[PDB]
Parts: structure tokens; C-alpha cells; sequence
């Protein structure tokens, strides 16, 4: 998980004027990695 | 994969006479009788295709 989330407001006064903003960024990731390997040999000789 | 191989053996030996005391079968001889006493390798090759 990662996360930029930032809040940022200004007013300034002279007339008047304002601004706020809002931005929230994010993201998410997942990987699995399962896996088998099985093997096998035989011999048999017989006399 | 899977390889099998596999003998059974069932006469241990058979051991024929030598030359001097083979019976011929009389259809081979009755061909070498045949056979024509040159070098014409026509009837030798049937022999030795038979």
C-alpha cells in the first residue's frame, strides 16, 4: 500500500479571494507466487 | 516415460552339427541341384532369397 494524500487552503483578504484543494494519489499491489515441481525415477532389473 | 524389455529363454542352447553332419531339408538340396554349376548370379540370388 502506498499513499500521498495532501490537503493544502489559503485565503488572503486586501476584496477577498480563496482557494483549497484536495488530492489523494494511492496505490495497491498484490503477487502470489505459488508453485510446485515434483520428479521421479525408477529402475528395476531383474535376472 | 515407461520402458519395459524383457526375455524369457526357454531352450538354454541348441547346438547344431557342424557341416559334415547336417541333413539337408531336400526342397534346398533339390535346389542346389538345380543351381547351375556357373557363375550365373540370376539363380544364386533366388537361393539366397529363399
Amino acid at each position: 500500500e502506498a499513499k500521498h494524500c495532501v490537503r493544502i487552503e489559503t485565503k488572503k483578504r486586501v476584496a477577498k479571494k480563496t482557494k483549497v484543494e484536495h488530492r489523494c494519489t494511492t496505490n495497491k499491489l498484490s503477487e502470489k507466487h505459488e508453485g510446485s515441481f515434483i520428479q521421479g525415477a525408477e529402475k528395476s532389473i531383474s535376472l | 516415460q515407461l520402458l519395459v524389455v524383457e526375455n524369457t529363454v526357454e531352450v538354454a542352447q541348441f547346438i547344431n552339427n557342424n557341416p559334415e553332419f547336417l541333413q539337408l531339408a531336400e526342397p534346398f538340396w533339390k535346389e542346389l541341384s538345380h543351381l547351375p554349376s556357373l557363375y550365373d548370379y540370376s539363380a544364386y540370388r533366388r537361393l539366397i532369397d529363399q
